[PDB]
RNA sequence: UUUCUGUCUCGAACCU
């Protein structure tokens, strides 16, 4: 998103607004307003590593613009002269790493970890697998989509297509096996 | 020919294997004969380690007009000890035991789980997201709403346990359980909860062999590569040393030798060359 | 008398009761027949004469096995390996039928229902599927087209649920004693304060609950067992707890038989 | 096969089942997780091979380890906290109980031990039936932190005559140590009767953990609202002292140390203040922390876990160093695109504020990702490096062996050491022990 | 499949060499995915966007 | 479901990987170490694009 | 002072004690010529190397040099005395098990 | 022998009423691969009821 | 592929008896049953059944290894007293308790409509 | 830098001395600096402690 | 595939509802947590059970075959 | 350093581990599958005639 | 109304938005 | 076969010592001024508080399979509250007039000081520990 | 009364 003023309240805002949301889910609910239309508005640049090097970045697309002690903390904005925000810094993550609950609760070398097993994990692999005569193919009986879910899991369309089942697990010292 | 010591009755007339029957081992699943100048067969046996039913076989024509088969068996498979199994959370490992619903531990309210994970994963891999997930599915599955777990919302631990609570549990997931064999309850309580799990790939009737006397090498004459290709194992330099260490001398000689490879070879005192014409009949 | 029962609510498929002046080790063990030794009726072993459906006839036979039947006369049937019959033999088995071919344009639902029954069962309501929803389908087995057919013939065989957890009788079989702390069989978790941190089971207010003043009990031991027992709903849980108790004893008599014979 | 244990003579025991199954304790010299790890079976032909692969290399045989002249393999997973819980002083046993757990020691001389407490109701210690598997003739004592005889905190431990006296058992006992308890069964009574003792300890100890039960979870991370302010407000103290010396630093009122320069001293000033702070929040959510905590009982036993793993579990992450240094300036005087240039502070330079129960901000997570798949390249090298080191020392010591002069020599039979390791003692039986006449004063030697 | 779809390799020797390539600078925020990589010869180089 | 962006060749689903390089047309400044003679130098992988 | 040293004198002289069911009240049967004698025979007795000449017994002396050295701080008189209470047959028992317990500890050779 | 290769009826087992499929015979003991189970049992043969190439009628050991 | 099988879980084994009592020489008047084809829900039970009874010294049942179908019980009693004997009377105690609670369980049923 | 020396009384005790670390590699003539204890002088390169010193 | 025919960890039959949860949340607008409720599952692992699954039968089922 | 310093052999087998603590220390449990492939030469002798001629 | 500041909850549909047009092999198919 | 050492003790102070089940007891006699006790008691099982008097005795009667009473009028010393079983493992001696004898009680630790009059302790296995409130 | 098939070679991906 980019970050101007627009207007004569002084403080930065973002481009996009309620209204812009708003049309956006419109056309979602319908199927006219798309990603293509909110760059030709200039709500959204895009930007590479290089150009990265001359633009402060805003983290939250409010907070950082303008308490209960386990809710989350964040470095104070002493600068007033931010150009972009994240959409969600969540989209920082590949597709195998968002499938991910709570990554920032896990450490690094185990979301690698799932992130290399989750390719290898067994599922739905497509819906025709009827007809496709693979080399290699696993199908989970009863797929099921997690209680825990991101809410990236629905762009990368895990919840249609799930791998691995839902089980209770007892974190237990029962027979020692 | 040179047909296969597997079974072939499992083929009908046509050259395939009449889908509905089933195979296993060596038994072959396209019947071909490639003329010799009677002829000979080169049929594509079923794997050894893998079995089943075949589900489909497609006969069509390739882009050459030569006929092209394709023949696909299906097999169910089922968790056992070997098979490994995941979190979301990089905790990962092969099944133990497998426990009947009896034997198992089993909640206040009858719950009992399917899975039983050591504590031993939770500390040295410092994955808290196992056990928030834990907490946010109890949640989820008692609310009946699915538990937004990004990585960085809002929520805390503190208002899943709130939530948890209010459904009338513990705030922290713990809940008291009792022994399977006897009754007697747990003196400690367990951490407990749906989570979510993935059957990985790596699985022990896929990693399983042994030999014992098997095809060898063409070149060498050790045994040839794979379990697909009933192979063999093999002996570093790692392991050598480490019978080094041993002194198992015996050890060492017995299988570099007679359970490799062994060849007498006749050479001559006065050159001690392998230039030796031994007609021994 | 010994053992005392309180039944708090009962229902088609579900009882709540209490045990009372009885060992720990007597209730577990009841309850752990009533999981596993009850013997029940379930379709043992599927043959398919044309499946073309979407899912392999091992799926479909893994979820027909599944599928709960009535099992009251089970005693009556005799148990297949016990039989010597040939041709099987209606006094070691029951025999069911699905034929479903789909004919509507939607997607036609295969249900509980649809199994017939072909052997001879000889006035005994055993192998019926039970239909425990509402609207009286049955348990959804799969979907079809126009164009797919399924005919299958099952054999359902006497069997327990240590063989397969498709022959157990019962789901949960709750159970819960000494709500309060008062024989001390665990030491809850906290961090303020157990009292406040730890929900009350309902149970508790089933017993007098602790004083602070008076010390822990010394020879106090595990009585006033609180069980609910429910059923997948072959067997009535009148029946499930009585035919549990039946296996118990039949088996210790088997042991004292033994003992005898030897 | 990294070390010479790790290749060990085991008798079959043909099990219905598609896994190999291995007795835990044998998992320490071999390395394994039973995490999809895979193992290899190599069947000996003939009656040389099986005699020297019983009588050389065999298990019992193989506890004691030459590399460190102390027992490789250990209770170490479980079976020891099972075993700590056990013998807490406060834990007693039912009747019940131990008459079943005493009937899982398989060696039991065959009375029963009477109880430490017997009219109010028959009660034994858990030391008391832990002792009928360690056999007769074990004396051991071993003082912890000025333990002392009446130990309140029932720290160390004494055992005489097979019976636990006191001390609660840790790693430290019945784990791989060279004045632990397996050291000394095994060169009392011998390596069988030591495979005897593994066998039994794990079968008592894990019966009772059976029974008896332990998990892990949330509550075992979160520490009181109290220890979670005084946590924030040493962090915050740390990070005004950081402020402070970058004040003092960017007026260069400070002088550079002595071997380094002042950009070097800076950052050595603040890696330090960060970590103590670290140390410091550990510090104090354990203190707050309860035995009813698992991860603390976890840690007390020794089983794993470690005060750093507690305080990122619960407190403080900490500062994350990439390359044995901060985090580097990325793109022009900066770490990452949302903090402004030339700045120093810790949250910009790699210092997680807080904890996995607590949850990163995202450029916190993106530097402990940094820092975390250092680790793991460091790791991915490190043990290419070190298998090619190994492997050059074997194939440079291959060929030495002492020869039957008590003397160290190779093919050529070139003298290596005219006596092996300086006294031709085999390095399994060597053991820490005190002299006397080194140490007291003279008046202390006097009398 | 999706992360093949959207995985890159990078030419330099998957043998033993620097480990700077193999860490992720500063600039993979939001370009490559801090965790995704292979485990082993390939890490670090193998990157998923 | 199928996303596509692969290629079926002989029937079996490929798909290329994203490779590293170094840009062309930009001017990159490397210092080299003592043990090599050459010091500083300045690399530029021009090409018609 | 704690070096590793390849006997276990403490744990000899405990499992005496054990064994023995050693009385402290009771006076003691051993002699001061005995204890003296017997640990210069247990030095002798000890042996790695063996040579009937100078460069071997050189070596083997210089090998046992730092086991001697605890033997003579563990079993002195005024130890043995004061702090173990060890009878004369006891202490014979306590020579003995050093003895085979030493010689179980020299290198077994062969050894890679 | 006539068994080899036929479609078989177990009869005194656990396997009672599964097909099988005869792969081979040492002699008294005939090994099936059971048309139910991945796995490989062997069984006296005069206990199997054999069948035809198509199900119907059960024939006993007297081919 | 080679899971042990299943039905033998609780069938007797060919040439396999389902007790086999052997003295023990390791206390005075004890005895060693193996239960084949038993699980804990028996030797927890009779075990129980046996420490209740007061002319009874020791009693307690073992599952070596949950593979294996079988538990095993060893009883030792005071002198005279045949701990087959003693556990007869533990197996005879159950089966009229068991008695007393199916009579009082379908008594409880019939006097409540539902 | 504590070091343990033996005391008049005859026990080892705790004895902090000044010492002074480098990062060069020149034994032979640091050695001979006026001053020093060379009899105690270590270096981390036993290379240069050889050349100087010995093999020993 | 299709819904569970029971219950993984209790057993209790859960395919008997999956066609009245689908018409308890279509037809009456009901949220999950009172449409499991009223349909009969008190135990979590049952809720679950109904609450996760993927009716990935249509999917495979509405092509051509 | 392929086919000399380290090589191949027969019977041997590879597979995954679990752990048991109901094993003895030295003991370990085989699969009856490689049980059954895997074997040992024993020669026929008085003392094992009856058992070897039972196995056959 | 329409001009109103912007909730980090309310990017999500802008995501969704990007994921619509581009989906995931965006990359490869242009 | 008979008692050792019998006397009342004031319980000067107990400490929770950290454990729940479990405290320490420091006591000294009313009697005798310079003995003193320090001893572990499962307080779950004999609650005791500060300044109570506790009639403890040391007996070695009333190898040796351990069995239940078998009998609710089998002869024994239960005319005390609380007996435990231990034994002694060390016997010190202090300002060469009193000697302190240690005790463990399966992991429950006294130690008893006094002079001479403790002389009848033995290093005995068979030591039991009785209390009357 | 008719049996000891059978492979290499360049890579890729993944497991410990
Ligand atoms: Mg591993
Ligand atoms: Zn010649
Ligand atoms: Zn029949
Ligand atoms: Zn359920």
């Amino acid at each position: 998103f980019i970050v101007e003023d627009d207007e004569s309240l002084g403080h930065k805002e973002l481009k996009v607004r309620k209204g812009h949301i708003a049309k956006l889910m419109a056309t979602e609910y319908q199927d006219e307003y798309t990603w293509s239309s909110l760059l030709n508005e200039g709500l959204v640049e895009y930007i590479d590593a290089e150009e990265e090097e001359s633009i402060l970045i805003a983290m939250q697309p409010e907070d950082l613009e303008p308490v209960d002690p386990a809710k989350r903390i964040r470095v104070s904005h002493h600068a007033t002269t931010f150009t972009h925000c994240e959409i969600h810094p969540s989209m920082i993550l590949g597709v195998a790493a968002s499938i991910i609950p709570f990554p920032d609760h896990n450490q690094s070398p185990r979301n690698t970890y799932q992130s290399a097993m989750g390719k290898q994990a067994m599922g739905v692999f497509l819906t025709n697998y009827n007809v496709r005569m693979d080399t290699m193919a696993n199908i989970l009986y009863y797929p099921q989509k997690p209680l825990g879910t991101t809410r990236a899991m629905e762009y990368l369309k895990f919840r249609e297509l799930p791998a691995g089942q839902n089980a209770i697990v007892a974190i237990a010292c029962y027979s020692g096996y | 020919l040179r047909m296969k010591h597997g079974t072939y009755d499992k083929l009908d007339d046509d050259g395939l294997i009449a889908p509905g029957v089933r195979v296993s081992g060596e038994d072959v699943i396209i019947g071909k004969t490639t003329p010799i100048s009677s002829k000979r067969d080169a049929s594509t046996p079923l794997r050894s380690t893998e079995n089943g039913i075949v589900d489909q076989v497609l006969v069509t024509t390739n882009q050459d007009g030569l006929k092209f088969v394709k023949v696909r068996v299906r097999t169910t498979k089922i968790p056992q000890i070997g098979d490994k199994f995941a979190s979301r959370h990089g905790q990962k490992g092969t099944i133990g035991i497998t426990y009947r619903r009896e034997d198992m531990p089993f909640t206040a309210e009858g719950i009992v789980p399917d899975l039983i994970i050591n504590p031993h994963a939770i500390p040295s891999r410092m994955t808290v997201a196992h056990l928030i997930e834990c907490l946010l599915s109890k949640v989820a599955a008692l609310s009946g709403n699915e538990g937004d777990a990004s990585p960085f919302t809002d929520i805390t631990v503190e208002g899943i346990s709130k939530l948890l609570r209010e459904h009338g549990y513990q705030s922290r997931g713990f809940e008291v359980m009792y022994n399977g064999h006897t009754g007697k309850k747990l003196m400690a309580q367990i951490f407990f909860g749906p989570t979510y799990y993935q059957r990985l790939r790596h699985m022990v009737d896929d990693k399983i062999h042994a030999r014992a006397r098997g095809p060898m090498q063409v070149l060498t004459r050790q045994p040839v590569e794979g379990r697909s290709r009933d192979g063999g194992l093999r002996f570093g330099e790692m392991e050598r040393d480490c019978m080094i260490a041993h002194g198992a001398a015996s050890f060492l000689k017995e299988r570099l030798m007679e359970a490799s490879d062994a060849f007498r070879v006749h050479i001559c005192g006065i050159c001690g060359l392998m230039t030796v014409i031994a007609k021994l009949n | 008398e010994g053992p005392q029962v309180k039944i708090r609510e009962a229902s088609k498929d579900n009882v709540d009761f209490i045990l009372s002046n009885v060992d720990l080790a007597m209730a577990n063990s009841l309850r752990r027949v009533m999981i596993a030794e009850i013997p029940t009726l379930a379709i043992d072993s599927v043959e398919v004469e044309t499946n073309t459906t979407v899912l392999a006839d091992e799926f479909i036979a893994h979820r027909l096995g599944l599928i709960p039947l009535q099992s009251m006369d089970i005693e009556q049937l005799e148990y297949s390996r016990d039989c010597f019959c040939e041709d099987h033999c209606d006094k070691c088995s029951v025999v069911l039928t699905l034929q479903a071919f789909g004919e509507s344009e939607s997607t036609t639902n295969v249900y509980s229902k649809d199994l017939v029954i072909v052997s001879n069962l000889m006035g005994r309501n055993i192998g019926h599927p039970i239909i425990q929803d509402k609207e009286g389908n049955g348990v959804l087995i799969c979907k079809l087209r126009k164009g797919q057919e399924l005919k299958l013939t099952c054999v359902a065989k006497k069997g327990i649920a240590k063989e397969h957890a498709k022959w157990g009788p019962a789901a949960a079989i709750e159970f819960e004693y000494d709500p309060w702390n008062k024989l001390k069989h665990t030491d809850y978790w906290y961090e303020q304060d157990s009292a406040k941190e730890w929900p009350q089971s309902k149970n508790c207010e089933y017993e007098d609950p602790p004083n602070e003043g008076d010390p822990f009990d010394y020879k106090a031991q595990a009585d006033t067992f609180y069980m609910n027992v429910e059923s997948v709903g072959s067997i009535p849980v009148d029946q499930v707890v009585v035919r549990g108790i039946d296996t118990l004893q039949k088996k210790v008599a088997s042991i004292l038989l033994a003992l005898t014979q030897m | 096969s990294l070390h010479k244990m790790s290749m060990m003579a085991h008798r079959v025991k043909v099990i219905p089942y598609s896994t190999f199954r291995l007795n835990l304790s044998v998992t320490s010299p071999y390395n394994a997780d039973f995490d999809g790890d895979e193992m290899n079976l190599h069947v000996p032909q003939s009656e040389e091979t099986r005699a020297e692969l019983s009588q050389l290399c065999a298990v019992p045989l193989q506890i004691v380890s030459p590399q460190s002249n102390k027992p490789c393999m250990g209770i170490v997973q479980d079976t020891l906290c099972g075993i700590r819980k056990l013998t807490l002083r406060d834990t007693f046993i039912e009747l019940d109980q131990v008459l079943n757990m005493l009937y899982w020691v398989p060696d039991w001389d065959g009375v029963i031990p009477t109880p430490a407490i017997i009219k109010p109701k028959p009660l034994w210690s858990g030391k008391q039936i832990l002792s009928v598997a360690i056999p007769n003739g074990i004396h051991l004592q071993r003082f912890d932190e000025g333990t002392t005889l009446l130990s309140p905190k029932d720290n160390g431990m004494l055992i005489i005559d097979g019976q636990i006296i006191f001390g609660v058992v840790e790693k430290k006992t019945v784990g791989s140590s060279n004045g632990g308890l397996i050291h000394v069964v095994t060169r009392e009574k011998g390596p069988q009767v030591c495979a005897k003792l593994f066998g039994n300890i794990q079968k008592v100890v894990n019966f009772w953990l059976l029974h008896n039960g332990f998990s892990t979870g949330i509550g075992d991370t979160i520490a009181d609202g109290p220890t979670m302010r005084e946590i924030t407000e040493t962090i915050a103290e740390a990070k005004k002292k950081v402020l402070d010396v970058t004040k003092e630093a960017q007026a260069n009122l400070l002088t550079a140390k002595h071997g380094m320069t002042l950009r070097e001293s800076f950052e050595d000033n603040v890696v330090r203040f960060l970590n103590e702070a670290r140390d410091k929040a550990g510090r104090l959510a354990e203190v707050n922390l309860k035995d009813l905590n698992n991860v603390k009982q976890m840690v007390m036993a020794g089983s794993k876990g470690s005060f750093i793993n507690i305080a990122q579990m619960s407190a403080c992450v900490g500062q994350q160093s990439v390359e044995g240094k901060r985090i580097a300036f990325g793109f022009v005087d900066r770490t990452l695109p949302h903090f402004s240039k030339d700045d120093y502070s810790p949250e910009s330079k790699g210092f997680v504020e807080n904890s996995y129960l607590r949850g990163l901000t995202p450029q916190e997570f993106f530097f402990h990702a940094m820092g975390g798949r250092e680790g793991l390249i460091d790791t991915a090298v490190k043990t290419a490096e070190t298998g090619y080191i190994q492997r050059r020392l074997v194939k440079a010591l291959e060929d030495i062996m002492v020869h039957y002069d008590n003397t160290t020599r190779n093919s050529l039979g070139n003298v290596i050491q005219f006596i092996y390791g300086e006294d031709g003692m085999d390095a399994a039986h060597i053991e820490k022990q005190s002299l006397d006449t080194i140490g007291g004063s003279d008046a202390a030697f006097e009398k | 499949t999706l992360s093949h779809l959207r995985r890159t390799n990078t030419p330099i020797g998957r043998d033993g060499k620097l480990a700077k390539p193999r860490q992720l600078h500063n600039t993979h925020w939001g370009l490559v995915c801090p965790a995704e990589t292979p485990e082993g010869q390939a890490c670090g180089l193998v990157k998923n966007l | 479901f199928d996303m596509g962006g692969y290629f079926i060749i002989n029937g079996s689903e490929k798909v290329l990987i994203a490779q590293e390089r170094s840009a062309g047309n930009i001017v990159q400044v490397f210092k080299k170490a003592a043990p090599s003679p050459i010091s500083h130098v300045a690399e530029i992988r021009s090409a018609l694009e | 002072a704690n070096w590793p040293l390849p006997v276990n004198i403490r744990r000899i002289i405990q499992n005496a004690q054990q064994t023995f069911h050693i009385d402290h009240t009771k006076p003691s049967d051993l002699t001061i010529k005995d204890i003296v004698l017997g640990v210069k025979d247990l030095q002798e007795n000890l042996l790695v190397l063996r040579g009937k000449n100078e460069i071997i017994q050189n070596a083997q002396r210089d090998a046992v040099t730092l086991f001697c050295c605890l033997l003579r701080s563990r079993l002195a008189t005024r130890r043995v005395l004061q702090e173990y209470r060890l009878t004369k047959q006891a202490f014979d028992w306590v020579l003995s098990n050093i003895e085979a317990q030493f010689l179980r500890s020299v290198v077994h050779p062969g050894e890679m | 022998e006539v068994a080899l290769g036929k479609t078989v009826r177990i009869r005194s087992a656990g396997y009672k009423g599964q097909l099988g499929i005869v792969k081979d015979v040492n002699g008294d003991k005939a090994t099936v691969e059971l048309h139910s189970k991945n796995k490989h049992i062997t069984i006296d043969k005069h206990k199997l009821t054999y069948y035809n190439r198509e199900g119907g009628e059960g024939i006993t050991y007297d081919e | 592929m080679n899971a042990p099988d299943r039905f033998e879980l609780f069938l007797l084994g060919e040439g396999e008896s389902k007790l086999k009592i052997d003295p023990d020489t390791k206390a005075p008047n004890a005895v060693v049953i193996t239960f084949e084809k038993e699980d804990h829900t028996l030797g927890n039970l009779i075990r129980a059944e046996l420490l209740n009874d007061r002319k009874v010294l020791f009693a307690a049942y073992k599952v070596e290894h949950p593979f294996f179908a079988r538990f095993k019980l060893r009883i030792q009693t005071t002198e005279g007293y045949d701990p087959k004997d003693a556990l007869k009377n533990a197996c005879n105690s159950i089966i009229n308790k068991l008695g007393a609670l199916k009579t009082n369980f379908e008594t409880e049923w019939n006097l409540q409509t539902l | 830098y504590d070091r343990k020396v033996p005391s008049p009384t005859g026990e080892y005790v705790k004895e902090p001395e000044w010492v002074l670390e480098t990062d060069g590699v020149n034994l032979s003539e640091v050695m001979t600096v006026p001053g020093i204890d060379p009899t105690r002088i270590y270096t981390n390169s036993f290379i240069d402690i050889m050349e100087v010193l010995g093999i020993e | 595939m299709i819904v569970p025919v029971r219950c993984f960890s209790c057993g209790k039959v859960v395919g008997d509802k999956w066609e009245s949860y689908l018409n308890l949340l279509q037809e009456d607008e009901l949220d999950e947590g009172t449409a499991l409720s009223r349909l009969g599952l008190k135990r979590y692992c049952c809720r679950r059970m109904i609450l996760t699954h993927v009716d990935l039968i249509e999917k495979f089922l509405r092509y051509n075959p | 350093r392929g086919n000399l310093m380290g090589k191949r052999v027969d019977f041997s087998a590879r597979t995954v581990i679990s752990g048991d603590p109901n094993l003895e220390l030295d003991q370990v449990g085989v699969p009856k599958s490689i049980a059954k492939t895997l074997t040992y030469p024993e020669v026929v002798t008085p003392y094992n005639i009856d058992r070897l001629t039972q196995l056959v | 109304d329409e001009s109103a500041p912007i909730t980090a909850e309310d990017s999500w549909a802008v995501i969704s938005a990007f994921f619509r047009e581009k989906g995931l092999v965006s990359q490869q198919l242009d | 076969s008979n008692t050792l050492f019998d006397d009342i003790f004031q319980v000067s102070e107990v400490d929770p010592g950290r454990y729940n089940k479990v405290c320490r007891i420091e006591a000294a006699s009313t009697t005798q001024d310079q003995c003193k006790l320090t001893l572990d008691i499962n307080v779950e099982l004999f609650p005791v508080a500060a300044q109570d008097s506790l009639t403890v005795t040391i007996a070695s009667s009333l190898t040796r399979s351990w069995r239940p009473p078998q009998a609710g009028d089998r002869s024994l010393a239960d005319d005390y509250d609380y007996v435990m079983y231990g034994t002694a493992y060390k016997f010190e001696e202090v300002s060469k007039d009193l000697i302190a004898v240690y005790y463990s009680f399966g992991g429950l630790l006294m130690r008893l000081e006094g002079n001479y009059r403790n002389l009848n302790n033995l290093k005995q296995e068979n030591a039991y520990l009785l209390i009357r409130r």
